[PDB]
Formats: structure tokens, C-alpha cells, sequence
């Protein structure tokens, strides 16, 4: 396929990193576009281009301090490695004695969340128009041997020509078998992470299984106010779907969403194909999608380069980098 | 309703991961 010519490509630059590819001083640090628990993404301007670009700073004593050092690691490799329509544009990066850098191109348009939550619910075209992209996106993922293990709408960000660019890939990772870390989102949990077992990609469809859901219903397949109460429903292989969820909506979600993983889409004998050639799917060109040359249902607001209007406001606080290198060792191939 | 139930649950937001 065009996905062999993809995977001779990912292995070049895997096999061979990027390293310091720019410095902080060569970036005008304008607003912060959000928070985490290590770090921080703000919007700065490259001087030399006049380009605008979003940019994660993690504290490499938070990263250390919270058992992320591999994941880390994992994530810059895969994102300076990786190329596809809907992945977000790692332009470059680089470390201080302080922190890690990874600069990629300005996404203005903001998360799916956003939207998603002010709009209420999409048109099963609507939802089947983002779904096509990351049916596509975690085939080419999943072809590099590569389990995203992040997917939700505060993950995908909508593009000016209306299209999903996939951001954090702090859980990425290249496995050729089985995985075992507890990580992810409640909501979008499978039933084998929660149950501790050895997981492989079948985790990322039914990750896609509560997205289609979500942005089609309006919430969640399940929630609840609590983690252990959201997981007690995952596992008990129960699902209720609104009224209006089409019968091929209702039929590709129950497979997609099946607890038995020995029985559940995309990780069957024909794999992607089960997805990409249901009937909810019958409508869909996988080839049009891919090009971009299909018609996007909602192009957000723009109000410039360097608008934030589509991100939230977090209190504008200090870039500090230390006169001592910190935890050098441990980011080492950063 | 369910969508009644999930706009007056405290899981509305940005859910971060575990
Ligand atoms: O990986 C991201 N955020 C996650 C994150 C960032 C920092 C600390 C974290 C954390 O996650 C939990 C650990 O603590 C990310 C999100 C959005 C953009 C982006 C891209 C293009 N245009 C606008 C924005 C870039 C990166």
C-alpha cells in the first residue's frame, strides 16, 4: 500500500531522532492555551518566519515526579517521526536545564470539546466525517506498530479548512505485542485496561467506539461522578443508545464497543476493513476524506493568526529556567 | 433525561487522564 512507502518513512526518522532543532529566545511567548499536571501549552510566535505555533513546556522534575520519564520519550520520538493529514505538525524541539520543548504548528480552530459541548450533538454525517479521520489516522498509527491510548474530543483539534489534526501523544507508544500501563481517560477506558490485563490496539477502537458515541448522542456512553462507579459500567458490557442513533449507528457502536476483545471491530481477522465497510460507513469516500477534498461540515470562527478565542483563559505565569541542569540522565535522547 | 443527568454531573468538563 501508499502505507508501506509510510512505514519505510516513520522508521527512517524513528531510528534516526531530531534533536535540538531551535531555542526558547527564538520564540515571542504571547498566551497560555492550557494546563497539565507537568507543564503547560502556550501560543508563541517563531520571530525568524513570523509563524505561529503552539508549544508544550513539561518541567522535567514534574515528568520524573509522576512516573512519566519513558512516556515522554515515547512521545517526541513518535511525533517527530510520524506524517498524516489529521497528526498534529511537530515543527521542532528542544530542552533547557528546566524543561522539554516541543513546538507544532497553531491549530486556532481549538478542541472538538468546545464545540461539541456548546453545540450539544452532531448530525450522525457530522459525527461520521470525524470518525472517518481517526478510522484512518489509527490505521496508519496502528500499521507503524504504534497505540495511541488518548483518544477524546479534548485530544482533537479542528483545522481551518474544518478538519481533525490529533494531539497528545504522551501515551504513544511503539509496541509489536502486548502493554500493561494503566493509563488513559475514565470514560474512555476498555474493559481490559480497567481489569489489568495485557491490552494491544483493540483499546484504541473501542476508544473511537465511545468518541462516535459522544459526539453523536451529546455525552458518554458511560459516566458517572465517580471513576469506580464509570469503570463498574464498562466492564458490565451494558450500553443504552438514544432514540435517534441510526440502527447502523446502534449495530457499528455494539461491536465496537464489545467487552469480548476476541469479538470486537478492528481487531478481528479483516481488521480496519469491518469499520471502514460497515453500513454506517456505506456513505463514506475514504479516499475523498483523506485528501481533504470533502466538504467539512463546520469551519470555525478565525480572527486572525495569533487569535485564541476558541481556547480558554489560565492565569499567564512565569517561564523559569534554573542555572543547574535538572534530570539530565533521564531525558538523555530528548 | 441522560443528557439532564450528564450537564448536572461534575464529569462536563476537561477530563484529565488517571
Ligand atoms: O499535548 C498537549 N497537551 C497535553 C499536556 C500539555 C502539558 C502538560 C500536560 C499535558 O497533558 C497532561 C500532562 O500535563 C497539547 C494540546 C494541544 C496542543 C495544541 C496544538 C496545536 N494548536 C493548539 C494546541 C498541543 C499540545
Amino acid at each position: 500500500e501508499f502505507l508501506a512507502k509510510a512505514k519505510e518513512d516513520f522508521l527512517k526518522k524513528w531510528e534516526n531522532p531530531a534533536q535540538n532543532t531551535a531555542h526558547l529566545d527564538q520564540f515571542e511567548r504571547i498566551k497560555t492555551l492550557g494546563t497539565g499536571s507537568f507543564g503547560r501549552v502556550m501560543l508563541v510566535k517563531h520571530m525568524e518566519t513570523g509563524n505561529h505555533y503552539a508549544m508544550k513546556i513539561l518541567d522535567k522534575q514534574k515528568v520524573v515526579k509522576l512516573k512519566q520519564i519513558e512516556h515522554t520519550l515515547n512521545e517526541k520520538r513518535i511525533l517527530q517521526a510520524v506524517n498524516f493529514p489529521f497528526l498534529v505538525k511537530l515543527e521542532f524541539s528542544f530542552k533547557d536545564n528546566s524543561n522539554l520543548y516541543m513546538v507544532m504548528e497553531y491549530v486556532p480552530g481549538g478542541e472538538m470539546f468546545s464545540h461539541l459541548r456548546r453545540i450539544g450533538r452532531f448530525s450522525e454525517p457530522h459525527a461520521r466525517f470525524y470518525a472517518a479521520q481517526i478510522v484512518l489516522t489509527f490505521e496508519y498509527l496502528h500499521s507503524l506498530d504504534l497505540i495511541y491510548r488518548d483518544l477524546k474530543p479534548e485530544n482533537l483539534l479542528i483545522d481551518q479548512q474544518g478538519y481533525i489534526q490529533v494531539t497528545d501523544f504522551g501515551f504513544a507508544k511503539r509496541v509489536k505485542g502486548r502493554t500493561w500501563t494503566l493509563c488513559g481517560t475514565p470514560e474512555y477506558l476498555a474493559p481490559e485496561i480497567i481489569l489489568s490485563k495485557g491490552y494491544n490496539k483493540a483499546v484504541d477502537w473501542w476508544a473511537l467506539g465511545v468518541l462516535i458515541y459522544e459526539m453523536a448522542a451529546g455525552y458518554p456512553p458511560f459516566f458517572a461522578d465517580q471513576p469506580i462507579q464509570i469503570y463498574e459500567k464498562i466492564v458490565s458490557g451494558k450500553v443504552r443508545f438514544p432514540s435517534h442513533f441510526s440502527s447502523d449507528l446502534k449495530d457499528l457502536l455494539r461491536n465496537l464497543l464489545q467487552v469480548d476483545l476476541t469479538k470486537r471491530f478492528g481487531n478481528l481477522k479483516n481488521g480496519v476493513n469491518d469499520i471502514k465497510n460497515h453500513k454506517w460507513f456505506a456513505t463514506t469516500d475514504w479516499i475523498a476524506i483523506y485528501q481533504r477534498k470533502v466538504e467539512a461540515p463546520f469551519i470555525p470562527k478565525f480572527k486572525g493568526p495569533g487569535d485564541t478565542s476558541n481556547f480558554d483563559d489560565y492565569e499567564e505565569e512565569e517561564i523559569r529556567v534554573s542555572i543547574n541542569e535538572k534530570c539530565g540522565k533521564e531525558f538523555s535522547e530528548f | 433525561t441522560t443528557y439532564a443527568d450528564f450537564i448536572a454531573s461534575g464529569r462536563t468538563g476537561r477530563r484529565n487522564a488517571i
